DNA sequence: AACACTGCGAGATA
DNA sequence: TATCTCGCAA
């Protein structure tokens, strides 16, 4: 069982600043896996508190092993609005500047 | 307020009407896939017909 | 079964 | 002499 987040949804990451998930039971309690080519932009633009998702690795040439970041670990009350991020009607994508706005200053 | 209407509406990069462009680039970069036929919401928010979206159009959309 | 990602000198330049 | 490119290393 993993740590929860933070009330702020900050997760508790290993030392490389990723988040190991190679189980549904490796995600913590109060959080949601997103996997996506682009939840990591998404949740830097939103500036929100995540962590990269370390969901297998991928073996490669030379003798390198290498990690698949396949996606964000984030708390579940941010799931929409990332989910609006990375997927993004006229009041949604409204919205959703609206809130890139007071978010960024 | 009527400030906060336009602001909303001026959240672009024009400050001109809401072109086909515009929208684009505002749903590509929120993440959105979609099509150049996917205009839709802006598509049926063009009240005169002109192509595009003026404020009084934009304010009847939300 | 995890390292990082960008600095730094080549030629060339009105 | 100030300015880009751009390969280059990891
Ligand atoms: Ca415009
Ligand atoms: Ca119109």
């Amino acid at each position: 069982i993993p740590p929860l987040a933070s009330a702020s949804g900050e997760i508790t990451k290993n030392t490389f600043g990723n988040i190991e998930v190679f189980a549904p039971t490796m995600i913590p309690g109060n959080c949601c896996l997103v996997e996506n080519p682009v939840a990591i932009k998404a949740a830097r633009f939103l500036g929100v508190e995540f962590a990269p998702a370390v969901t297998s690795f991928k073996f490669e040439r030379g003798s390198t092993v290498k990690p698949v970041l396949s996606g964000i670990v984030v708390a579940k009350w941010l799931r929409e609005a990332i989910e609006t991020a990375i997927d993004g009607s006229w009041n949604t994508l409204l919205l959703k500047l609206r809130i890139r706005s007071k978010l960024n200053s | 307020n009527l400030t906060v209407i336009d602001d909303l509406w001026s959240m672009l990069i024009r400050n001109c009407v809401l072109s086909v462009k515009d929208l684009q680039k505002i749903s590509n970069l929120i993440g959105a896939d979609q099509s150049s036929g996917t205009i839709e919401m802006i598509s049926c928010a063009t009240d005169g017909k002109r192509l595009f979206m003026t404020y009084l159009d934009f304010g009847c959309v939300l």
